[PDB]
């Protein structure tokens, strides 16, 4: 074995990567060639991607492939292809692997103007569509809003021409639901990548002020429990502390982070000034619990002190509440975890730890002390322990660092790490213990990288210098050992490193690559084939580098100041390494101000890049498979090694007055200024811009540009003020001049509005640095939006805020909705083709709003089309058994009806791909020759016989009915003939409970009936039987007493039926009575005891099927018991179709296609008409739920107002303002499917 | 998943398109037995919760 080879590859192949596999062969000295393919699974037969490598002593044996599945070679379809064969062949060798491919290529970034919208707004969004290279993917891209109910509102696919696709603004239906709202961004093409973004649809004003609540810690223990110092802060969003306000505070035992009784402590309700911005408070939990609730200690709460803040500007209109929604009270409030720690030891290497301390509510603590005791396991099991060392944790990472001098003999170490918290027991400072295992090399041939524990960040462009030691006993063979670096899931560097003279070996000294900047990951491996064995021996290391953007785009405004001032016209400079697409987004810090927290858009996007590393963990491994999969590889070798037993779970080891503007996207061809100006709004402007090029994403740093004036007013106009009620529109003018001014402040209103004051005013006053609380008295008269202008006469000119206030009607807001399922085939019954929806004005309406009205369709996708058929050997049916006598005739002829019936019913005389059965008029001669020799059975008066001298049987009748019935729709027959033998049936066999009693045949024909039930309920199967032919015969004859005679029939099945002895015979009645009242009450419970009848496999049953007596034992060959239990089955699954039960019929038509189950072929007539009818009634449904339906709706005295193109490809109707007040109608032609429109009637009442 | 189990339809009505799981936002359509008639909206939006 000392010819040996490694290829080394990717764990996953991504579809549409290009993935480098790289082949290393030892012990060869003859260069040769080797090709690396990737091949179709299992067939082998279709080669997605090849490559030629050239193996030889200045190669140094080493090569790669670059090998790409296009997405569309593959045969997508039903089925995604889930594996591929990796294939390698060469003079000398030939393996091929099983490799997992998954169709997930690149990232979708979903940026989102602002995270908080009221309605009426428009969200603008716009997705960064990088490529699995981080490149600019240029696919056009499926963008779908979910309502916080989780309904689908809209879809749109806009191409990717740049990596930013600039969507169509996505107006807020006209009512949405409150709360957070969902895109979905897919690839609308092949490749099922999913980006994912959030944003709250709420009712809110921007705040003014950021109160901060700032706790000195996010737990309370017996430290704190007396005493909690918690500090808060307030600032204006312009950054000037608000000099004085009110601070109320409130506290409350919340029992989990959840809607809850709060219990709020009026013990403890508090207030405070805000001395110059700040107020520090504090909590005592034992005056404030023991004061007003039994919990004597946080023994009895392991819980959450609630605390809600409001500050009120005490000279000022404005206030702002801030909540923390919970603090933890705990006994034991730590917990350990490792970071970076591999758990896997380098013998006679420093084995370093590094375990964080959090919190509950976890945060890193910082500062508490850590110590670390271990037990050191030698070989046999030489059991030894070692001193307990300490070390507090890096105040600014929590990390406790720790290194341990582990003796070469240690096999594996045991070790314990405990929080030394000095204000607990040990019993409340938890603690924490691992398993560290060495490599378990076999040979002893080990390889170790001698990383030095350089967590410190590397530095792009600087060199690597890895030293690495192949420590084996076969050194002297060792001549170089290889390594690769991973990025992502590619490998973007490998090479070879020689042994020098010495034994020595060559450092690693590559350069960092721009491309490794998220983080690498470094293999390092050589095959030792020492004696006859080789052994693959492997390392590898976590690499953290730097997150330099690769265009290093940076955006900077050209003037610069503490602050702008509104309206000042301003350049913005963008400046890049390269030319770069850059994306602008100016929005207000006042939005994130409206939620605690709101995290910016691009928040660590890298850290989202770093979710394409296929390893896991920070390196190193249990063994040389082991190293290879978790470094996120695989590997052909005849090495005597595999992976294929290195399967595991999922690995989560850690290592004007705008809001928003400027959302823009530019060309900065390395360099590019903009000029606008800076509107109205006395805020910091975030302006975020994200470069996009051939090199990826780079979310830049976020200019704050400080929007100020010297004085000015601020207004508090609510966001919605209730229609005719008397208001205060409270504000504030600021002074932020040291001298003090006299200042008028006035309203002026459009004649919306009536006001109080009515002024050249009273001319107040206001100190220096000072504000002074000003307010109107209002009455809004009239619905909408009114301008009002503030104005501030005053020293420098004026002051004007132009607003609007909002003004909505009286009452309470009712919504309440109606709608239709439109089935234009019938697929439920009656067509539902148009609907009507009049303008019911409700008598209560307030005097003058108006009802609202949306409408909106949802498509009913048929879903999982589970697809059956009759081989071409049903020319086993069209050449039957010979035409004999003893009705071997009648068996040979009406099996071609219903074959005739199937190919009808579906693509077979559309197309045969093989073996045609497509002469289909040589098959309508056999078939009318048929309904000849049938014919031929017709004795005198109507009545069939099975001779044509024989006892007259109304069995037999009832059938040939049937069949006639059944092919009336294909060959037009004498319809009289079919009314005399149906008035025959009724007159002559007629009788009460016992309808269609049957007149001896003296004998069953078991080849054409079943053999039923003889002993009791055999009269509810003939009845059954009998209404079946009738139902499919009546409607070509509907004389009326016939339809008397259903009535006494069905009747009398409903009521002896539902205490069925037998499943068969309830079976057949069910069916009966399915082509009945398909929802009488009888019925549906006679279905629903069926139902329960059925039998499955699965837990989700993947096969259904109905059995009786036993009958099933004996399955090994086609015989009567069998032919029974597929009767019954055929007769529930008609029934299923009948109530168009699809969910349910699937199963029951995968067990029915599936001959083993019922031995093989079918037996007599009768289970295999049935059987060919339910899949015929199987394909007819499926046809017919195929939704492909253009709705019209219209108003009824106006022209159209949309069309929805209802289709399985768009299923989803947007919804559609429906305000006008006329009676509004939904129709669509036959169309194909069903849909469900609904109108909501949204109405204000008194 | 949490997926709403079969609603328990108003009585004389039965569940239009029975399901043993409901997806989130999925119509149920209740409709009426051979006596009765449907008043009102007939749909039930299954919803996260
Ligand atoms: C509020 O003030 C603005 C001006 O700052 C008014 O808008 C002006 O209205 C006049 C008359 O319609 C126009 O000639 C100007 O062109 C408008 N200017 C602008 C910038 O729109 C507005 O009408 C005032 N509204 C109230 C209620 O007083």
């Amino acid at each position: 074995q000392e010819q040996t080879y490694v290829i080394s590859a990717p764990k996953i192949f991504r579809v549409g990567a290009s993935e480098n596999i790289v082949i290393q062969v030892y012990g060869y000295t003859e260069a040769f060639d080797a090709t690396i393919s990737i091949k179709s699974y299992p067939d082998k037969k279709f080669s997605y991607s090849s490559g030629h490598v050239h193996l030889s002593s200045e190669n140094k044996f080493q090569n790669s492939a670059i090998l790409t599945i296009q997405p569309k070679q593959l045969p997508g379809g039903q089925n995604p292809v889930s594996y591929v064969y990796l294939e390698v062949v060469s003079k000398h060798f030939s393996k091929s692997k099983r490799m997992p491919i998954t169709y997930d290529n690149g990232f979708l970034f979903i940026h989102t103007d602002k995270p908080v919208y009221t309605p009426d707004q428009s969200v603008k969004v716009r997705v960064y569509s990088l490529n699995d290279d981080l490149k600019p993917a240029k696919r056009e891209t499926v963008l779908t809003f979910i309502d916080p109910e989780g309904s689908e509102v809209d879809m749109v696919e806009e191409i990717d021409h740049i990596g930013i696709i600039s969507f169509p603004d996505f107006k807020i239906p006209s009512n949405p639901r409150y709360g957070m709202w969902t895109i979905k961004a897919k690839y609308k093409e092949d490749f099922s990548t999913t980006g994912t973004a959030y944003f709250e649809v709420k009712e809110y004003v921007l705040p003014h002020f950021s109160v901060s609540i700032e706790p000195e810690y996010n737990f309370i223990g017996y430290k704190n429990f007396k005493n909690f110092e918690i500090t808060i802060k307030a600032r204006y969003f312009y950054n000037k502390v608000v000099t004085e306000a009110d601070v109320y505070i409130t506290f409350g035992i919340r029992e989990d982070l959840k809607d809850d009784q709060k219990e709020m402590m009026q013990t403890a309700m508090q207030n405070t000034m805000l001395i110059n911005g700040i107020a520090q408070v504090t909590f005592d939990s034992e005056t404030a619990v023991k004061e007003l609730s039994y919990y004597s200690l946080e023994d009895l709460n392991n819980k959450y002190l609630y605390i809600a803040v409001t500050v009120i500007e005490s000279t000022g209109g404005f206030s702002e509440e801030a909540e923390i929604p919970g603090i933890k009270y705990v006994l034991s409030p730590y917990k350990l975890n490792l970071v970076a720690t591999p758990l896997f030891l380098k013998p006679g290497i420093p084995y370093p730890i590094k375990v964080q301390v959090k919190d509950s509510l976890d945060q890193l603590v910082g500062g508490v002390p850590v110590t670390l005791n271990a037990q050191t396991i030698d070989v046999n099991q030489e059991t030894s322990d070692l001193d307990p060392s300490k070390s507090v944790t890096r105040v600014d990472d929590g990390v406790a660092s720790f290194v341990l001098n582990l003796p070469s003999g240690v096999t594996v170490l045991e070790f314990n790490v405990k929080t030394d918290a000095p204000d607990l027991p040990e019993e409340n400072q938890a603690r924490e213990g691992y398993r560290a295992i060495a490599y378990s090399s076999l040979s002893q041939s080990y390889l170790y990288i001698d990383w030095t524990d350089n967590h410190k960040a590397l530095l792009v462009g600087e060199h690597l210098n890895i030293i690495v030691t192949p420590k084996s006993p076969y050194i002297d063979k060792i001549t170089h050992y290889n390594y690769l670096i991973l990025s992502k899931g590619k490998i973007i560097h490998f090479g070879t490193r020689e042994k020098f003279s010495d034994a020595s070996y060559q450092s690693i000294n590559i350069p960092v690559t721009q491309n490794m900047v998220p983080s690498s990951r470094l293999l390092v491996y050589y095959i030792v084939t020492g004696e006859q064995t080789a052994e693959l021996v492997s390392d590898s290391v976590w690499l953290n580098i730097e997150e330099k953007c690769g265009n290093q785009l940076q955006v900077h405004l050209s003037p610069d100041a503490d602050a702008y001032s509104p309206g000042q016209t301003v350049s913005l400079n963008m400046a890049t390494g390269m030319d770069s697409w850059v994306a602008l987004a100016a929005v207000d810090s006042a939005v994130y101000g409206v939620q605690r927290g709101a995290k910016k858009p691009l928040e660590r996007v890298f850290q989202f890049l770093e979710k394409s590393d296929l390893g896991c963990g920070a390196g190193g491994g249990l063994n040389n498979a082991n190293v290879f999969h978790l470094a996120g590889l695989t590997f052909l070798t005849n090495a005597n090694a595999d992976d294929s037993q290195e399967n595991d779970e999922p690995c989560k080891e850690i290592l004007y007055f705008p809001e928003s503007w400027l959302w823009e996207v530019h060309l900065v061809p390395r360099r590019k200024q903009l000029q606008f100006a800076l509107p109205d709004s006395l805020t910091t402007w975030e302006i975020q811009g994200v470069g996009i090029s051939n090199t990826g994403i780079c979310v830049a740093d976020t200019v704050k540009a400080k929007v100020f004036k010297d004085v000015f007013l601020e207004m508090n106009i609510p966001y919605s003020v209730v229609r005719g009620e008397q208001i205060q529109l409270k504000g504030t003018v600021y002074n932020y001049r040291t001298s003090g001014m006299q200042f008028c402040v006035k309203m002026s209103a459009v004649e919306g509005i009536c006001t109080s004051e009515s002024p050249k005013c009273v001319r107040q006053k206001v100190e220096g640095s000072s504000s002074h609380l000003v307010t109107f008295t209002v009455l809004p008269l009239e619905i909408g939006l009114h301008n009002i202008n503030f104005s501030l006469e005053t020293w420098f000119g004026k002051e004007i805020l132009v607003k609007t206030l909002r003004v909505v009607p009286e009452g309470v807001k009712r919504e309440s909705y109606s709608g239709v399922t439109l089935d234009p085939r019938g697929i439920y019954g009656t067509i539902s083709r148009r609907k009507e929806f009049p303008y019911r004005i409700p008598l209560d309406l307030v005097p003058k709003t108006e009802i609202k009205r949306i409408l909106s369709v949802k498509g009913l996708l048929v879903g999982e089309i589970l697809s059956a058929v009759l081989s071409q050997e049903g020319i086993n049916i069209l050449t039957h058994l010979p035409k004999g006598s003893a009705e071997a005739e009648l068996m040979s002829v009406v099996p071609v009806f219903y074959v005739f019936h199937y190919l009808e019913t579906g693509n077979h005389w559309n197309i045969f791909h093989s073996d045609p059965l497509i002469e289909k008029q040589k098959l309508k001669k056999k078939l009318k020759e048929g309904m000849l020799s049938i014919m031929s059975y017709r004795n005198a008066d109507y009545s069939y016989s099975v001779w044509k001298g024989g006892s007259a049987s109304t069995w037999l009748t009832a059938f040939a009915l049937r069949v006639l019935g059944q092919v009336n729709k294909y060959v037009e027959q004498n319809q009289n003939s079919i009314c005399n033998s149906l008035l025959w049936l009724v007159e002559n066999y007629q009788l009460d409970n016992g309808s269609f009693k049957e007149n001896s045949q003296y004998q069953p024909i078991k080849l054409q009936g079943t053999l039923p039930v003889e002993a009791r309920e055999n009269s509810l199967y003939l009845t059954a039987f009998t209404v079946i032919g009738i139902r499919k015969a009546f409607d070509i004859c509907p004389l009326v007493k016939i339809d008397t005679a259903l009535i006494k029939a069905d009747n009398f099945l409903l009521e002896n039926t539902l205490p069925a002895q037998s499943t068969f015979t309830l079976a057949i009645s069910a069916y009966a009575l399915s082509l009945g009242d398909k929802t009488h009450p009888q019925f549906r419970s006679i279905v629903s005891a069926l139902k329960r009848e059925a039998l499955v496999k699965g837990n989700p049953p993947i096969y259904r099927f109905w059995k009786d007596n036993l009958q099933h034992k004996d399955s090994s060959v086609p015989n009567t018991g069998t032919a029974r239990m597929v009767e019954t089955t055929a007769y529930a699954l008609l029934t299923s179709l009948n109530l168009k039960d699809i969910n349910y019929v699937n199963p029951v038509i995968k067990w029915l296609s599936e001959e083993q189950r019922y031995g093989g072929g079918f037996y007599s007539t009768q289970d295999t008409i049935n059987a060919i009818e339910g899949l015929t009634e199987y394909s007819l449904l499926v046809k017919q739920l195929r939704l492909s339906m253009d709705i019209d709706v219209s108003y009824k005295h106006k022209g159209a107002l949309h069309n929805y193109k209802m289709t399985d490809k768009n299923f989803l109707g947007r919804p559609v303002e429906v305000l006008l007040n006329d009676d509004l109608i939904v129709s669509t032609g036959f169309g194909s499917g069903l849909a469900t429109v609904h109108v909501t009637t949204v109405v204000h009442k008194t | 998943d949490s997926g709403c189990p079969q609603p328990v339809p108003p009585e004389n009505g039965f569940i239009r398109n029975e399901k043993q799981l409901y997806l989130v936002g999925e119509d149920v359509e209740i409709s009426c037995l051979t006596g009765f008639e449907t008043v009102g909206y007939q749909y039930f939006r299954c919803l996260p919760d």
